[PDB]
Parts: structure tokens; C-alpha cells; sequence
């Protein structure tokens, strides 16, 4: 019963870690990606503004 | 940075063209010149060479 029960808690936080890393990795790729596109269209209405303030 | 420099392109570019568009500024006018100010015989003397 000791050996299941070390075996059993070893499997269920092993879960539990991997669970979390890849809940983390998701949201950090998430908050990249929102990140990469708002600065792609700040910088395209940045050179927008330009292009107008020199004609 | 490379907004103020085509900025400075486009500044670069109005400067040229004012010249550009300086065509017809000067060489009308120096046709208009040559018909009535040179006349005829307003071909000086070419005795250096």
C-alpha cells in the first residue's frame, strides 16, 4: 500500500506541474502574440502619421 | 528613425523639384530672351578659339 501510494502521489504531481508549466507557456505565448500585434499596428499607424505629416 | 529620415528624403526631394519645376521659370523665359532681347547677330566674337 506504501508503494502504490508513493507511486500514485508521484504520478498526480508530476501531472499537476506539467498541468501547470504548460498553462503558464500558454498565457505567456498568448500575452506575446497580443503584445507583437499591438506594437505591428502602432508602428503601421506611427508610419501612417509620418507619411501624412510629410505631405 | 527612419521616418525622420524620409522626412528628410522628402525635404531632400521638394528642394530638387524646385528646381524642377524651375524648368519652365528660366527656359521660357530665355527663349522669350534670345526672340526679342539677343535679336539677330548675338554671336559676340569667338576670337579666343
Amino acid at each position: 500500500e506504501q508503494l502504490a501510494n508513493a507511486r500514485r502521489d508521484y504520478e498526480a504531481e508530476i501531472a499537476r506541474a506539467r498541468q501547470e508549466a504548460a498553462k503558464i507557456v500558454a498565457q505567456a505565448q498568448e500575452r506575446a502574440k497580443q503584445q507583437e500585434a499591438e506594437i505591428i499596428a502602432q508602428a503601421r499607424r506611427e508610419a501612417e502619421r509620418l507619411k501624412e505629416e510629410a505631405r | 528613425a527612419q521616418a525622420e529620415q524620409e522626412r528628410i528624403r522628402m525635404l531632400s526631394e521638394a528642394k530638387s523639384q524646385i528646381a524642377d519645376l524651375v524648368t519652365l521659370t528660366a527656359s521660357r523665359v530665355l527663349g522669350a530672351e534670345l526672340q526679342a532681347r539677343g535679336h539677330d547677330a548675338l554671336i559676340a566674337e569667338s576670337l579666343a578659339a
